[PDB]
């Protein structure tokens, strides 16, 4: 029971957390 | 008193810590940060944080 | 059967149930590889999308 999944969410993903110098 | 940016949700963010800003897509974001670097940091319904900032498109004032 | 797995760099938190919230230290095993950023993996009996770049290739 391998149920069908969808495709990669249409938005971009977030990009890495943030890290200040 | 002083200017403002505001900005609205183009798509939903989660938070994984409290240092970030959740939201649901359409919401209204007070900003407070812009820097280079993928984050701006504002205020939603009196939290605070850093959200990705390719993920809200600006509201004309 | 050989699998692919990763190790979450980073924390994701998922907006819907078609993507994939993990912790740093995470073990996820791949099931989908596309471009654009997202992967998709299964984690203690969860399967969703969640981003590439927030994970690092390791081995079963």
């Amino acid at each position: 029971g391998k149920p069908s999944r969808p495709p990669r969410p249409s938005r971009p993903p977030p990009p890495t957390p943030r890290r200040p110098a | 008193s002083n200017n403002q940016l505001v900005v609205r949700a183009k798509f939903n963010f989660q938070q994984t810590n409290e240092d970030e800003l959740s939201f649901s897509k359409g919401d209204v974001i007070h900003v407070t940060r812009v820097e280079e670097g993928g984050w701006w940091e504002g205020t939603l319904n009196g939290r605070t944080g850093w959200f990705p900032s390719n993920y809200v498109r600006e509201v004309k004032a």
